[PDB]
C-alpha cells in the first residue's frame, strides 16, 4: 500500500524518491478573520518562492530534474551506494546544509548560460 | 565523476513557528468562529523517525495562552457594566441559620442603585460572600472599585470547556510523540504525523489538573530541570481521582434593571441553611495516589530520600487554593487537607472546604474584573483529578528530607502539560543531491 | 484506442457560494467604501445554454442582507448617545391649531435635560408624536426606556438609496436569466453572463415594494409554493403605480447641547395648523393594477373562482402598516384603502392616513433604537409602486373564495424581489477528454 | 469576431476547444476590507490548485496536452464524432464526473513514471 | 526579418502609488507592530539614470500624513476619558512670587470633582494656565467643554519622535535623489535604489523645522512655484542652528482618582518663583543663517531687492506661534524677535518667550482634545532647526521690497520636507524586442 | 562583481540581458497589519498575472523565449545594432509602449495555433 504524507522520512533517499507526488500534494494543502488569513497568504508565498527557484533553474515543470552542474566532492565525498542506500532525506539535509547556497548559485548560474547559448543558436 | 539533481517533494522539515488555526466540531470560546474538524482524521507513522522534543521551549503553549485570553475578553464585550454598583454598602451579618461553618461569611447589604430613568432611584438588597467587599472605615465597598471596572458576565454564555483542535496550516505539520512514558525534553523514538491535535479542553485551574489526559502506564514526572528548586513539578497520573465539589445551599436569584436594557443579577435570599461549599476526595484513592507519585520522586531524590508533603505556603487565593470553576460558580477550595503526610521507605473522604467569590479577576491581570452572575439552585459537579502542580521548598548542605508543596497559578502550565507531546515543523520540500544523470 | 488529453480554459461551471464585494460608480450605505464601477460593463448571450435558477435558495440575497445590516450599524456609531433622555417627562396635547384627525396625536414634553457643564440642567420643551411616548402611570417616559439605547442618527447623513452592485471575485461568474416572464424556479432558456449585478437601490419598505423593477410584459406572480398558504407572494408590476406622500405641518427644528459637543435636535414648534401625513394614490391607475394582479392569480387557483382582498391581519405596526423613508421621516401608511375589494367574473384619488414615528428599530432587532431627527421645513416624495408583497387568507373547505392580504416584514423579501434572475457559478477550467493524441 | 468569457458554453467541445485562452484569461482577473481581501486571497489559491495538477501530470505550459494514459470504454463508451460533434463541454463534464477522480490518479501515475524513466536513460550514457 | 523576442527580468518601471509598510530599529508611535529593520540595508547607484522627480505629488507624503495621525489616535484610546472634568471652576489668580511677566499667566482653580464611589465628590484644587481655562460670566470652564471630549494622554507613554523607515513591498522599489541642490522638481541625473528610506523623525512643528537632515552644502530653497504669493517656502538649511528651550518652573504633581481605576494628573503647586518659559537662539548664528537664506532667495527676486523678515500675520496660536513637544510639554513659542530685520542689496542670544498649553487639538481636528498631563520637575531641551517655513505675503506688483513671514502648520510639508528625495515606482519585469531568434 | 536589483538600468539591452535573475529573484522578496497584509497579496497577484502570460505564449519555464511572431518595421523602424548596442531598457520600453498590446495579442494567437497543429502531429503518428 501507499504511505501517507510524510510516510517515507525514515526511509533511504533511493526509496523516497518515489513518494515525492505524496508530498508535493499537500503543499497549498473579527481578528481571527486577519490571523487565518495570514496563514494563507503564507502558505501561498512559500509555494512561489519554491517554484521561483525551479523556473530559474530550468526545473520548472519537474519533480526530478537533472543539472548540467556537477558534483563537487569537497561538499561531499560520499559514494553513490552510501548515499542512496544507507542514508535518509533528513540525514543528508543535515550533512549538506553548509553548501546549499552555493549550490544554488551554481544552478542559476548555468541555467542562465544555457538559455543565452539556445537563443543563440535558434538564430542560425 | 557525478552531477547535481535537484528534487521536489523530499519528505524533511525542521523546527518552526507559525500561527496555528482552531478547528472545533452561546460559549466563551466563541467556537462558532473556528473551523469543523476532520471527521476522518489522519494519522501517520513514522517507521525509523527520533525527533527532538522540548515541551519547556513550545511555542504552541504561548499560542494557546494567547488565544483564550483573547477570546475570554471577546466575550465579555457585549454585556452589562456594573459601575453604578461603586456606591456606599450597608452591610449586617447574615446570622439567619448559620451551621458555623460560614459564621460572618455572608453579609445582607444594600445600597440606592440606578433604574431605568435617570431621575429615579432604587433600594436594593443583596447577599455577598464577604471576599467581594471590603470595609471603608457598617460601611462597604465592592472590593475592585479601587482598582478596576467591573463587568458582568452575560448570563446567556456558557463557560464549560469544549475540546479545541488545533491545526497547522499547509506547508507546515504536527509531530506527535508517542513515546509512552515521554517526560517531554529528551529524543522521541516513535512519532507520527498529524494535521490537528487532538480535543484540548480548555480548563482552568491551579494546584490540581483536572479533566486532561492520563499517562499511559505510570505517573511521569515532568519538569523543566528537576533539581532546580525554582521550578514548577508537573506530574501526571496513570488513573483519574474523582473529586465531587458542591455548593449546597439553595439560592434564589433577582433580577433588576439598573438602565435602559440593563439588568443586574444578585443572590436575593437563600432558602434553607447555610452550609459551606465543600469537595470530597476519596481517601483510599487519594492515599494510593501519593503512594504513587512519591516512588516516581524517589527516582529523582534517593531511596533514603524522606518525602514530605505540606500545604501550599502563602500568597492571594488564586495560588494558595484550588481554583475552579463548576457549574458557573468560582470556588477556591483548601487543599491542606490532602497534601498533609511523611514518607519513608474504610470508604470515606477527605473533605476540603471551599469559598465562594463572585468578583474574578482571571489570567493575573489588573484592570478587568468580571462579576460573576448567581446560579439559581443548588449546584453538584464530578470531575477528575488527572495531574497536580508541585513545587519542592527549601534547600539544603546536606539532608534527607525533601518537601513538596501546592504551586502554580501560571496558566501556561496546564496548557503545557497537555501539549507536551506535540511539536510544529516546516516541511521544506526542495532540496538536492549527487547521482549520474546529467541534462 | 483512445487516449486521454487534459484541456485548460474548458468553459464549464458548477453551483457556488462565495464572497461578492460592493461596486457602486454623506450615506447611510458607505458606498465611498465601494468599488469604482466599470463604464462600460460587459454582458455576453450564450446561446444554447439553459441553466436552472432558484430565487428562494439564492444565497445572494442573504449576503446583501448581512451587508445591509452591517453599514446600516457602522453608520450610527459616530454619533451622538441619547442615554441623557429618559427621564420622567411631563407631557400636555398640543390642540391649539389641530384638525380632528390630529387630536391626541401630538404631545408638548417638557423635561430636565443635562448640559454642558455635569452641574448644570436645563429645561427642554420638545414635541413628539405619540407613537414614541408612553405613560408611566401627565408622567411619560420615551417607549424604549426599558428595553434598549438610543443612538441619535447623524443630520448629515443621507437615508437616500444609491444603487449597489454586486461583483463577483475572479475564478467566479454571475449568471443572469433574460427570459422574459421567468418566474424564478424552472429552467431558464435564455442567458448571459455577467461581471455583476444592475445597480440594486436598498429600498426598505413593508407591503408594497417601491422604486424596483418592473416586469417585462405582464405582471408576474411568484411564490416559492403557491398552495402553500404560509408562503408570501411576490407579484411584479409590469407598469409602476405613482404614490404622492407628504408631511404638510411646517416643523421648525432646535437644537442644544446635552454634552461636550454633543447636539440633540428636536422639534420645536409647527407654523400653520396641523394635520396628518397621508399618501395619495390615483383610483383609477389602482384599479387596473388590481384588475391585471387578479388575472394572474386566477391563472393558479382556479377557472370562476373568487379572488378578494383585504385589509392586514393585525399584529405590529411595522408590518401591519405600509412603512418607508420619505424625505429622511419614517412613515407608517395604513392601506386597508388600497387592499379591500371582491372580484368576480372619474381620476379621484384614495388617500391614506399615515403616522409618523421618531424611535425606531429596524431590522427586528431588540436592543438597537435609533432616534430620527425632525426635518426642518415641508416633506414631499413621490415615488413608484412595483410590486406587491401578499399572503394567503389560511385554507378553507374549499370555499372557491380565495383571501389576500398585504405581507411583509422579512427584508430578505425585498431583496429577493431585485436578484431573483442573478446566479452564482464557480468557474472549472480543467477537464479531460478522449482523442487519438498521444504522449 | 471572438466571443466573450464564457460564449462558447453551449457550443460542441470540439468548437470550444479554439477559446481557451479566453477563459485562462479571465482566471484571476474596517471588515469591509477583510470580505475583499478574502476573495482576492480566494482567487489565488484557486488558481494555484489547478496549476499544481497541471504540473504534477506533465502539462504545466499547456492548455491542451496530450498523455500516456489509454482512455477506458468504462468511464465513457462514446465514439468521438459523437463526443466531439453532438456534445458541449458542459454535458461531457456531467456524463463522466464520477470518473475524474480515477482519472486524475492515473495521470499523476503515468507522469511520475515517465520522469523516472527519463533519468535512468539520461544517467545511461 | 527579425521575430519577436520575450524577455523576462527587464530592469524598467514605472511611476507608481502603493501602500508602503512601517519598519523599525511605551511611545507614541509603534515599535511594537512595526517591521524590524535590515541593520546593513542596501543601496545601489545606477549609472546613467535620469528620472524626475516630483515632490509636491509624492504619495508618500500623504501616507505618512495618515499614519501619524492613525497611530496617534490608536495611543490614546486606553486612557482616562476626562468628562468629569467639565464643571463650572472657580478660580483665582496665582500672586504668591510672579515676575511681571507672567503676571496674569496662572490661575488657581478648585472644583468638587467625582470619585471612586459615586455617591461622593472630593474637593480638588488645581493650576492651570489660562489659555486652556475661559470664564463663563470667578466662573470658568475648561477650553473645550462646548466642543469636545477630553482624552488625557496616558503618562506611561513617551511623546519622543523615533525614526520610521519607509518600505516597498515586493515588486516596488524605491527611488532616491542623490543630486546635490536638488530643489524637488526637475530631473535628477544621479539615482540609487533602496528598498527602505532612511529613517525620519516624525518630528511636529510649526514655522520652525526640528531635528531633519541638513543640505549637503548650500541652503536649498524649494516651493511648489516660487513667484505663486500662495505657497509656502521651504528653506532646507546647510548647518543647524542651536536653539535651547526651558521651562523653569519646578512642578509639583498630584494624581487623584476619579473613578473605578482611573487617575486624573494635575500640577498642585510650584516650588520656587514663577518664571516664564523661553528659548534661547544664538544671535550671531541666527545672523549668518539668515545672510545665507537671503543670499540664496534673491535669486528668484532680481540682484538688488530688498528682502525683510517679519513675524506672522495673525490668526490662531498654532500658527502665528512656533510650536513643538519638548519634554512632554507643550509650547508655543514667540518668534517676532528672529524674523525682523531688514537686508539691503558677542555670545548674545535672541530671547523668545513661550507659553504652555495642556488642552491640545492637533492635526488641525476638531471634536478630539487631548489632555497633556503634567510633568513633575523642570523641563529643559536642546533641539537643531534645520529648516524654516516662509511665506511670501504681499500680492504686490510694484515693489523693490519683498516681504517674508513665517507659515506653516499644514504637517503634510514638514514631512514634504524630510521625503523631498524619494520616489516609489513599479517594477515592470516583462519586455519584447526584435531579435534573429526563431522558434 | 555583480550589479544590484536595478543595477542594469542605464546599460543598454544588450548588456542588461545578462542581469535577468537579478531582477527576477528580487519579485516576491489596529487596522495596521491589514496595511501589511493586503501589501503581501498584492505582490503576488503581480507575479502571478506575468505568469500567465509567459504560460499563455507558451514561454513559462524561461527567462529568454524566442517565438514565431515576426517583427513588424511599423512597430519600430530600427536596424538591431541601434536598438541592442544604443538604447536602453527604458528607452525602449517608450518608443513601442503604444504597439504592446497588438504584440501581445499576436503572441497569444501564434501560440494557441501552435499548440492545436503539435495535437493533430501526434495524432497522426
Ligand atoms: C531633538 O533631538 C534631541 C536629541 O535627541 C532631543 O533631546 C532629547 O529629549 C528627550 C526627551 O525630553 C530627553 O530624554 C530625557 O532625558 C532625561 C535626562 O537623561 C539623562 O539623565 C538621566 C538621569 O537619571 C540618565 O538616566 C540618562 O541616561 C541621561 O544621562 C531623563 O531623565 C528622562 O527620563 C524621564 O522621561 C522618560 C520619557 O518620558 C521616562 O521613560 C523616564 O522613566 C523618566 O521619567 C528622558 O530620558 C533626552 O535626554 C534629550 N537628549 C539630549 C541630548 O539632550 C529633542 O527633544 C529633539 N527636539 C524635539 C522638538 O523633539
Ligand atoms: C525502517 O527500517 C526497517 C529496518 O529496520 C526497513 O525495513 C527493511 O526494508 C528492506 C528493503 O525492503 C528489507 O529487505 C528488510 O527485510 C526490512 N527489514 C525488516 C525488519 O522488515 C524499513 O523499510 C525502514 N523504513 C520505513 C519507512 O519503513
Ligand atoms: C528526561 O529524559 C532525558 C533523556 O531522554 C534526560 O536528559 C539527560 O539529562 C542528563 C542530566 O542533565 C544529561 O547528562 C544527559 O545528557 C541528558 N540526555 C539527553 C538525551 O538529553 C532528562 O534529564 C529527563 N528529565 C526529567 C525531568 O526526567
Ligand atoms: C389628550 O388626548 C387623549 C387621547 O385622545 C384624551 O383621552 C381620551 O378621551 C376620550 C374622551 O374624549 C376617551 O374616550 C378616550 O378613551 C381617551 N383616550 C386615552 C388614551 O386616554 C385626553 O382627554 C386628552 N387630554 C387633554 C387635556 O386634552
Ligand atoms: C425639573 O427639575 C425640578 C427640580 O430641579 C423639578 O421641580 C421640583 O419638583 C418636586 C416634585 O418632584 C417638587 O417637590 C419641588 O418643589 C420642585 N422644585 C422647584 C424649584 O420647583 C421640576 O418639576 C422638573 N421638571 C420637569 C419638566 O421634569
Ligand atoms: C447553437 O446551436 C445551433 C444549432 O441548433 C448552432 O447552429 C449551427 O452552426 C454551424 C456553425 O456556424 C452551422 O454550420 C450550422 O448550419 C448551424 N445549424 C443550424 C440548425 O442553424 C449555433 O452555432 C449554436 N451556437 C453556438 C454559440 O455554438
Ligand atoms: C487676574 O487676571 C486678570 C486678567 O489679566 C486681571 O484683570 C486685568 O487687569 C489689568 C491690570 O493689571 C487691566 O488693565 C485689565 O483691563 C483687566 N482685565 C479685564 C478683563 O478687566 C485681574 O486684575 C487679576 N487679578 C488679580 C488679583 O491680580
Ligand atoms: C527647480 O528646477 C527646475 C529645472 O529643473 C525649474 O523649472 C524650470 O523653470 C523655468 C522658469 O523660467 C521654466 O521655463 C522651465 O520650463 C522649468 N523646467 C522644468 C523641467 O520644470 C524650477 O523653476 C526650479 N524651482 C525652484 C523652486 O527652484
Ligand atoms: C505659477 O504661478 C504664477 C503666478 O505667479 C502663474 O501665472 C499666472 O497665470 C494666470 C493664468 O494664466 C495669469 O492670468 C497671470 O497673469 C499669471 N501671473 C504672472 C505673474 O504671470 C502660473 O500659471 C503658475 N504656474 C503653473 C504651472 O500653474
Ligand atoms: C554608463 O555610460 C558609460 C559611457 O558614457 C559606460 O562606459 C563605457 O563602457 C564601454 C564598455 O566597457 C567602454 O568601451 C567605454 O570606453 C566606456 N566609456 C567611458 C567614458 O568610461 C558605462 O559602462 C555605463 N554604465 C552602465 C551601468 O551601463
Ligand atoms: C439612600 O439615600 C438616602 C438619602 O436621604 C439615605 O438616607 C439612605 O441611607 C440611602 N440608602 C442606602 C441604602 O444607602
Ligand atoms: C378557464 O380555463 C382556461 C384554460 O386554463 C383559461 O385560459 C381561461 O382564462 C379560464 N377562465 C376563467 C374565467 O378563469
Ligand atoms: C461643591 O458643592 C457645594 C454644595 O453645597 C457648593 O456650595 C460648592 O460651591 C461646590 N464647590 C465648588 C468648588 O464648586
Amino acid at each position: 500500500v501507499s504511505l501517507g504524507f510524510l510516510g517515507a522520512a525514515g526511509s533511504t533517499m533511493g526509496a523516497a524518491s518515489m513518494t515525492l507526488t505524496v508530498q508535493a500534494r499537500n503543499l497549498l494543502s473579527t481578528h481571527w478573520g486577519i490571523k487565518q488569513l495570514q496563514a494563507r497568504v503564507l502558505a501561498v508565498e512559500h509555494y512561489l518562492r519554491d517554484q521561483q527557484l525551479l523556473g530559474i533553474w530550468g526545473c520548472s515543470g519537474k519533480l526530478i530534474c537533472c543539472t548540467n552542474v556537477p558534483w563537487n566532492s569537497s561538499w561531499s565525498n560520499r559514494n553513490l551506494s552510501e548515499i542512496w542506500d544507507n542514508m535518509t532525506w533528513l540525514q543528508w539535509d543535515k550533512e549538506i546544509s553548509n553548501y546549499t547556497q552555493i549550490i544554488y548559485g551554481l544552478l542559476e548560474e548555468s541555467q542562465n548560460q544555457q538559455e543565452k547559448n539556445e537563443q543563440d543558436l535558434l538564430a542560425l | 565523476n557525478l552531477w547535481v539533481t535537484v528534487y521536489y517533494g523530499v519528505p524533511v522539515w525542521k523546527d518552526a513557528e507559525t500561527t496555528l488555526f482552531c478547528a472545533s466540531d452561546h460559549n466563551v470560546w466563541a467556537t462558532h468562529a473556528c473551523v469543523p474538524t476532520d471527521p476522518n482524521p489522519q494519522e501517520i507513522h513514522l517507521e525509523n523517525v527520533t525527533e527532538e522534543f522540548n515541551m519547556w521551549k513550545n511555542n504552541m503553549v504561548e499560542q494557546m495562552h494567547e488565544d483564550i485570553i483573547s477570546l475570554w475578553d471577546q466575550s465579555l464585550k457585549p454585556c452589562v457594566k456594573l459601575t453604578p454598583l461603586c456606591v456606599t454598602l450597608q452591610c449586617t451579618n447574615v446570622t439567619n441559620n448559620i451551621t458555623d461553618d460560614m459564621r460572618g461569611e455572608l453579609k445582607n447589604c444594600s445600597f440606592n442603585m440606578t433604574t431605568e430613568l435617570r431621575d429615579k432611584k432604587q433600594k436594593v438588597y443583596s447577599l455577598f460572600y464577604r471576599l467581594d467587599v471590603v470595609q471603608i472605615n457598617k460601611e462597604y465597598r465592592l472590593i475592585n472599585c479601587n482598582t478596576s471596572a467591573i463587568t458582568q458576565a452575560c448570563p446567556k454564555v456558557s463557560f464549560e470547556p469544549i475540546p479545541i483542535h488545533y491545526c497547522a496550516p499547509a506547508g507546515f505539520a504536527i509531530l506527535k510523540c508517542k513515546d509512552k512514558k515521554f517526560n517531554g525534553t529528551g529524543p522521541c523514538p516513535s512519532v507520527s504525523t498529524v494535521q490537528c491535535t487532538h480535543g484540548i479542553k480548555p480548563v482552568v485551574s491551579t494546584q490540581l489538573l483536572l479533566n486532561g489526559s492520563l499517562a499511559e502506564e505510570e505517573v511521569i514526572i515532568r519538569s523543566e530541570n528537576i533539581t532546580n528548586n525554582a521550578k514548577n513539578i508537573l506530574v501526571q497520573l496513570n488513573t483519574p481521582v474523582q473529586i465531587n465539589c458542591t455548593r449546597p445551599n439553595n439560592n434564589t436569584v433577582k433580577s433588576i434593571r439598573i438602565g435602559p436594557g440593563q439588568a443586574f443579577y444578585y443572590t436575593g435570599d437563600i432558602i434553607g441553611d447555610i452550609r459551606q461549599a465543600h469537595c470530597n476526595v476519596s481517601k483510599a484513592t487519594w492515599n494510593e495516589t501519593l503512594g504513587k507519585v512519591v516512588k516516581q520522586l524517589r527516582k529523582h531524590f534517593g531511596n533514603n530520600t524522606i518525602i514530605r508533603f505540606a500545604q501550599s505556603s502563602g500568597g492571594d487565593l488564586e495560588v494558595t487554593t484550588h481554583s475552579f470553576n463548576c457549574g458557573g460558580e468560582f470556588f477556591y477550595c483548601n487543599t491542606s487537607g490532602l497534601f498533609n503526610s511523611t514518607w519513608i521507605s474504610s470508604n470515606d473522604s477527605i473533605t476540603l472546604p471551599c469559598r465562594i467569590k463572585q468578583i474574578i479577576n482571571m489570567w493575573q491581570r489588573i484592570g478587568q474584573a468580571m462579576y460573576a452572575p448567581p446560579i439559581q439552585g443548588v449546584i453538584r459537579c464530578v470531575s477528575n483529578i488527572t495531574g497536580l502542580i508541585l513545587t519542592r521548598d527549601g534547600g539544603s548542605t546536606n539532608s534527607t528530607t525533601e518537601t513538596f508543596r501546592p504551586g502554580g497559578g501560571d496558566m501556561r502550565d496546564n496548557w503545557r502539560s497537555e501539549l507536551y507531546k506535540y511539536k510544529v515543523v516546516k516541511i521544506e520540500p526542495l532540496g538536492v543531491a549527487p547521482t549520474r544523470c546529467k541534462r
